[PDB]
């Protein structure tokens, strides 16, 4: 262990006052809606919650950029295929700690709603709360996530306008180790409901919902069938000197089903 | 009907397709296969059980049973008028309560969508020839 | 000097259970589940029978078992959990004119009882709720939790006490009616003061009380499994060899 | 030691959801009404609705929307006011006899639950009621107010809590009876204890929840909308064109 | 969970607790009990000369809490279950061929050979099958 690092990040004074969670949307259901007492005790990674800055990548790339709701806890997820709202706030913690070589600064922001999306340039980031975090930092960085909402409550479907939380490279990531390579500082991100999260209206439990992510067929490659010809599959594999983007089309599918 | 799997002897195969309630039929999916014929000019219908698509989609996602049958509901998309209700049974079969005498085809357009668990001595709404 | 009414007939009693209690010093967490959930019917995923004309007396028309796979929310919630403990409450609705004359007996058949079968005197014995098709309102039980361990995993290979239903009487028709007509009957479970799950993990797998789920392929976008060519169709047909002893295209619905 | 009774199964129980507390330091006004319109059940204007035996379980039979609109006297008085907010209480009456045999759901489906097709088995996930045909008394539901927003505008492009009725389980004559009886059933709403209007205005122009009215005129003194000529009679036939595709003459009842 | 940085001083401690569904356990029948399970989150990232690769070792190393307990004196078994694999005391050329019945004259690798042969005689479970 050494201390040739940044001690902690700790969450500057961000300007923001508290946001009010279910206590105004609880005189407006009709339901008395508890969540686990267990859920709000442990940090759990994101859906969402892997990337990594390279040094290719530039100053302002936006590294993650990920809405207030229920998508940000793998226990929240699953619960509100239940229930058709949702209120509060979230305490996200953000794990970058780079090797003691490394330099650079990331800056995660927090944009409010109905704030265009886009572009979202460098210049531009830092007008909003904010907090500049070294890609060094030993002890996670807990950072906010509020519910500034126009309304009561949101809808448990993602069109609702909600506070995102933006962190864009801002400057860009070097070493100062002597030898032939520069490591690649992979951050992660938990996150866990705040004091006042809290589900509105229970229903019943579908599992085709906008959360519940991506599965795939426990079959083996090779048990599988060629989708350009009939036949079965005899390996995948990885070829650098073929045409690099090839212009095919069957076997070719949207993730989304189309 | 079973081929010759040993040259002359006796083998381990699956169990024949049953038993069914007193009533139920058995639903049959039905492809036309390539024949060589010298005579006849009729398509040779061959008939299985489930299709691909349902022995994937097995074996890929392994459910439990928690019953002895599946009662289905199939359906067409359009109009969502029901065509008949039928029990998977736990096999890997559907049993169908027809009670008629000749064929009876129904369109190839509706989705089999699961209602529930029922039991072995559940009785199906009989479908009409 | 007494009355003694010649009407009551019903009211199954019970010595409560103990939940959380037995189960706390022993399971590392003890998580409570939406204080909702424990207000509403909600139906069953076996909630499905049928009491047809055909069927003799004995014959058990269900067999549930207490369990989370008998609420649509609690076998949602068992994915996060480990494992379950506490009682629960049924309640039944009979779909039948005023024609029908029959009389079920539903029964709380404890864990461990010999699994044979039972006969029509023997599942009086057990706290029974007897009742008849005609019934206009919905009857109810209480299914505690009855068990030897502190308490159970969902993973269902452990024994609880079951809900057994006996046609008690055969379903005859008051009127000449229809010797086809069959009355359905529906379940529906929720839980009792006492429920609640025991330690958190993540949303496991896929799961077990995971209700299958058919894909949205029209048949004739599907592939025949005895043959390398499109389903051209569906049919029914008594006059076809009933019991084939086809080999390929068969499988189970777990798998296997 | 207790009793759990075998026959209970009803009573949708409620949290109460705030009328005027949330809507007063936002609105203008807040508009009392009648404190007699409370006290009396009257007929919604959707309040029609048929179960006929060629209904397949799943089959939604009516699906009204907490509103203004569900009460004649609501409809009337919500053309002086601008918008409203607070609960209901529906009640519906099935004319049934004792040889029909189904049971209908009567569910609370919140608002911005996905508007696609409801299955059998998610209707009783919701607050919900059930009942059969052959009840001889008119059975009732507490229609509350959950919603986003502190009050709603009397211009109904805003969602608000649904009222979904399922054929439950199939309608079947416990006699062979006929299969052309059709099973009449009617609503009726008031206000709850929670109800009532935000702005006054002048009562504002035709309206919305405005009921269709048709001339008083006679067919034989109407105009023919293909051809320059008095309307010469009225018929049916099944072996003309069933569905043509005139031109002329055809409209929307929004006027379009 | 606990989450331990890979360049942490003094080891980390944690408890590793009996949840159970009965009150005790029996010593001679593996049952389930509490795992423990590590795993990496994030990557290693250090420099490395030419060799060794520089692999970051760990070990675990336990003891019981303040409160475990045996249950019921029995006298002492020898056919265990946590009673490790014992090789007996023989030098190879003392010993006798599993596939041709003679002596046994040299023990030797061979990269030449057939890698993977399927041998019948000399093929044993070290469970004892
Ligand atoms: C050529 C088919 C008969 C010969 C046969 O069974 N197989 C030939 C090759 S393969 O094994 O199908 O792969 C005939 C009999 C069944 C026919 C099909 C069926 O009549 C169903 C539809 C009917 C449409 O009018 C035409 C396409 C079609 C989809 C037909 C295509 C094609 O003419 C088919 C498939």
């Amino acid at each position: 262990s050494g201390q040739d690092l940044v001690p902690a990040a700790v969450e500057q004074a961000v300007p923001i006052q508290p946001v009010a969670g279910a206590a105004l949307a609880a005189p407006a259901a009709g339901q008395i809606n508890q969540i686990d007492p267990w859920i709000f005790q442990n940090f759990v990674q994101c859906p969402l919650g892997e990337f990594s800055i390279s040094p290719r990548n530039t100053p302002g790339e936006i590294l993650f950029d990920l809405a207030l709701g229920p998508g940000l806890n793998p226990y929240l997820a699953h619960l509100s295929a239940m229930y058709t709202g949702w209120v509060g706030n979230m305490e996200v913690q953000l794990v970058l700690a780079g090797n003691a070589f490394t330099a650079g600064k990331v800056v995660v922001a927090l944009v409010p709603p109905y704030f265009p999306k886009g572009s979202l340039t460098t210049a531009q980031i830092t007008c909003f709360p904010h907090v500049m975090c070294d890609v060094r930092t030993l002890e996670p960085i807990q950072l906010p996530l509020l519910d500034v909402r126009r309304v009561l409550w949101h809808a448990t479907q993602d069109q609702e306008e909600s506070m995102r939380l933006v962190c864009m490279l801002y400057t860009p990531l070097r070493t100062n180790s002597p030898g032939d390579e520069s490591f690649v500082v992979s951050g992660r991100l938990l996150s866990k409901p705040a004091a006042d999260f809290n589900f509105v209206y229970l229903t019943p439990p579908i599992e085709r919902t906008i959360y519940r992510m991506v599965d795939l067929p426990v079959i083996q490659p090779r048990l599988c069938t060629h989708a350009r010809w009939p036949a079965p599959v005899y390996g995948l594999l990885v070829d650098p000197s073929l045409p690099s983007n090839p212009q095919w089309q069957n076997g070719r599918v949207h993730v989304d089903g189309t | 009907t079973i081929p010759e799997y040993n040259d002359g002897l006796l083998v381990p195969l699956a169990p024949p397709i049953g038993p069914f309630l007193p009533g139920e039929v058995l639903l049959r999916f039905r492809t036309y296969m390539r024949q060589i014929d010298t005579a006849d000019a009729a398509a040779e219908a061959i008939d299985c059980a489930l299709p691909q698509e349902f022995v994937s989609w097995f074996a890929s996602n392994a459910f439990t049973v928690q019953s002895e049958a599946l009662l289905l509901r199939y359906r067409n998309t359009l109009t969502g008028q029901l065509l008949f209700e039928c029990k998977l049974y736990n096999e890997g079969y559907i049993a169908l309560s027809y009670s008629g005498s000749g064929p009876l085809t129904f369109p190839t357009d509706g989705i089999f969508e699961v209602v529930s668990w029922v039991p072995r001595l559940y009785q199906l709404a009989s479908v009409g020839s």
